[PDB]
RNA sequence: UAAGGUGAUAUGAACCGUUAUAACCGGCGAUUUCCGAAUGGGGAAACCCAGUGUGUUUCGACACACUAUCAUUAACUGAAUCCAUAGGUUAAUGAGGCGAACCGGGGGAACUGAAACAUCUAAGUACCCCGAGGAAAAGAAAUCAACCGAGAUUCCCCCAGUAGCGGCGAGCGAACGGGGAGCAGCCCAGAGCCUGAAUCAGUGUGUGUGUUAGUGGAAGCGUCUGGAAAGGCGCGCGAUACAGGGUGACAGCCCCGUACACAAAAAUGCACAUGCUGUGAGCUCGAUGAGUAGGGCGGGACACGUGGUAUCCUGUCUGAAUAUGGGGGGACCAUCCUCCAAGGCUAAAUACUCCUGACUGACCGAUAGUGAACCAGUACCGUGAGGGAAAGGCGAAAAGAAC
RNA sequence: CGAAGGUGUGCUGUGAGGCAUGCUGGAGGUAUCAGAAGUGCGAAUGCUGACAUAAGUAACGAUAAAGCGGGUGAAAAGCCCGCUCGCCGGAAGACCAAGGGUUCCUGUCCAACGUUAAUCGGGGCAGGGUGAGUCGACCCCUAAGGCGAGGCCGAAAGGCGUAGUCGAUGGGAAACAGGUUAAUAUUCCUGUACUUGGUGUUACUGCGAAGGGGGGACGGAGAAGGCUAUGUUGGCCGGGCG
């Protein structure tokens, strides 16, 4: 009942990052996923004395909406939406466009 | 029976401070947070079984919470009982 | 811990492994106070392995 | 000036406390209305 | 409180009416009185507060069946 | 159902997982400190003090369980006082407290209007108290009607601001009859034939349809502007799905959904058929509710304020006949007509919304809408009852400003 | 390739108004003709918020009073230390009850608080601190009074009250001196004690209550005596001889 899963492939359909393409990181339950070296952020990390303090600028991966990523068709090249069949009594995903389990 | 599982529950921590080394040193007196039930003669039953060691006298404190202020909000901390509990020369 | 295989003990082993538990219990939570236990995880598990002998301390002593 | 408010704690639980109010029957209206307006302080117990 | 025990009646309400119609709220009184009755079922005396209209029921209908249905309502005799 | 999680402010730390007992959601269970009807006694709520019995005593003590009051029933005793009751002990069952409105009953204002005011009005209102239910009350003619007839109660629209009542002022205001919603009748006062008889109240067995988690669910690409396309332009496809919400600007085809087709281990709700427990059914014969109807006095209710005032309820004093009889038909009398009081039960149409879900709005959009969009019945004020605020918005994303 | 709103300008209508467009703004608006109003504000000693004025004006809360040196600091009239001066001293000192509730103590900070400044604080923040057989409560008993099984009375609610049960401001067993913490002490420590119960052997032995008796157990005023707390003086001891 998750169609963009952690170790999935994805393309972006949307951003300045669009079109271009990696595999996701992780997955937070606002309804975004983290794809890396895909959505760069160049946050100013400030040091607190009370660690090893690497400091800086640091860029790192922000979280993108997980309705602008779909899952890579990997024949084609395209972006393709997935849904759910029953190909055994475990439940699992397949492309559309052709009916193909991931 | 059920009397060494409250015996386990009495006890929760030794307190550290100036005042309990002061305690040790010149007194031989361990001090440490119970529970709030607590009452002196299963503290000194408890400290017996459990930490091995003879016990002379045992005296009790309540310690009252302070009214912290976080942020905006008004809280008291948590209403604890402290023991001084005298080991045997 | 595995419910069922305290599901498959009897009374006095389930009453042996309480006593132990909340003994485990004591001793971690003092180290934890004293300074120790950069692990503190396990504190709450024991917590919750003393609640599920208790479950079955009313459960298989009967209903 | 001594003033209208002299406290004691005793007068006071024993004037508005929780079982003064408990005690009759217009005490009991009293807590009623309290809970249903919501209040926090039901009676000045502590 | 003013209740015939075996009439039921009460102190019912109502008007003090003038001569120039002022109505004030008044309230009309049962006759009670208390009696004792030689009742020789159990062959002794029961003392009860009745109404006069509630003298002449008893003697009308005897006391061992009017005590029957005070019985019978869960009453004190 | 699940590849992500350990609630939020709220990061972090240490972990738990991924093909199944991580987490989450649902049914049923377990634990559930203390106060509170508070129930062992007391008390300044969240505290103090016990008694009795059983088992665990390393002998310093533990751990459970019971002990309120009242009502009813039953058993032992039991005075004055032979008898016996009163009284006392014990057990079993049940109740008690809270809750928004609706409902029934016991009490019951005044302001106000009358251009003052006392009868009257407001008003059987506000309020207080008692009691019950998901509805409650009524309810099966001693009813209306008119010489024709209708057939229990309740609710809505007419009749009709009509007859009437009224310092005949202010005001109050029917019924008969008509159209509808919904319709259901019984039983004891007592016996004989008879006992699973037409049915109702409760347990299990089964089915259906619900409720309590869920599952699947169609079809879009290029190009221009732009921070970002869902926008403009072009070219397609789905539609029993163009409700809605999000998505970096306005998306049917990106996502969650939607139409639709489906799903329950276990717990319940409603229908049934089924099986036990109580209960009578159906024919014959009788009986048919007495300090009651009525009356006198004093009040109240009927639209009806004592008036010529019928009818009903009663505080008080009386007091019948008892179906060859009695009630009513608006003073009352006679003739007709119609019903059978003094004993009960009863569904539906009707009223209400603390709370649950879904949907809607020529409703509001932060001085509005709930007092309260924000940790609001809060801060604060008051001895108390009680009163009672102000306060929303960075951005698409903290990328929240290293140096 | 820029909506509402805001802010200017120019046109235009008899008027309420309207149209256009510049800058801001960054996502909405709405013809025409119909429809419905929480439809138009300058006044109500209107209500709510903001901001003026008086005006940098009055005041800065006992006329017990300060001055100097050193320190700290970015900074010292006010803080710390020291030396003088002043004030209280049947209090402006020291212990509590009630009432507060952490204000106590240490480190750190000076935005707001402090009627000024602040390095300071009863302010913010983090930590620490309250030790009891003998003190007090709880406990045993009662007063005034409250509640009150049954009971009596009352439309209902409820009122009064018996046996009981609470209720202190009263009656009831027991601990003193010295030392110690930054903050507690009749609580901790040292020394020396005392009280009440249980338990267990021992010595004798009639004990036993919810009842009887005593005791507890009691006014105002006055006066005298004996003491002590306490103070002064002298002696003694240590220092001084200015």
């Amino acid at each position: 009942a998750a169609k963009i899963r952690r170790d999935d492939e994805v393309i972006v359909l949307t951003g300045k990052d669009k079109g271009k393409r990696g595999k996701v990181k992780n997955v937070l339950s606002s309804g975004k996923v983290i794809v890396e070296g895909i959505n760069l952020v160049k946050k100013h990390q400030k040091p607190v004395p009370a660690l090893n303090q690497p400091g800086g600028i640091v860029e790192k991966e922000a979280a993108i909406q997980v309705s602008n990523v779909a899952i890579f068709n990997a024949a084609t090249g395209k972006a393709d939406r997935v849904g759910f069949r029953f190909e055994d009594g475990k439940k699992v995903r397949f492309f559309k466009s052709n009916s193909e389990t991931i | 029976m059920i009397r060494e599982e409250r015996l386990l529950k009495v006890l929760r921590a030794p307190h550290v401070s100036e005042k309990a080394s002061t305690a040790m040193e010149k007194s031989n007196t361990i001090v440490l947070k119970v529970a709030k039930d607590a009452t002196k003669a299963e503290i000194k039953a408890a400290v017996q079984k459990l930490f091995e060691v003879e016990v002379e006298v045992v005296n009790t404190l309540v310690v009252k919470g302070k009214v912290k202020r976080h942020g905006q909000r008004i809280g008291r901390r948590s209403d604890w009982k402290k023991a001084y509990v005298t080991l045997k020369e | 811990m595995k419910a069922k295989e305290l599901r498959e003990k009897s009374v006095e082993e389930l009453n042996t492994e309480l006593l132990n538990l909340l003994r485990e219990q004591f001793n971690l939570r003092m180290q934890a106070a004293s300074g120790q236990l950069q692990q503190s995880h396990l504190l709450k598990q024991v917590r919750r392995d003393v609640a599920r002998v208790k479950t079955l301390l009313n459960e298989k002593a009967g209903a | 000036m001594k003033r209208t408010f002299q406290p004691s704690v005793l007068k006071r639980n024993r004037s508005h406390g929780f079982r003064a109010r408990m005690a009759t029957k217009n005490g009991r209206q009293v807590l009623a209305r309290r809970r249903a307006k919501g209040r926090a302080r039901l009676t000045v117990s502590k | 409180s003013r209740v015939c025990q075996v009439t039921g009646k009460r102190p019912v309400t109502g008007n003090n009416r003038s001569h120039a119609l002022n109505a004030t709220k008044r309230r009309f009184l049962p006759n009670l009185h208390s009696h004792r009755f030689w009742v020789e079922s159990e062959k002794r005396f029961v003392t009860l507060r009745v109404s006069a209209k509630g003298m002449r029921v008893i003697d009308k209908k005897g006391i061992d069946t009017v005590l029957a249905e005070l019985r019978a309502r869960g009453e004190k005799y």
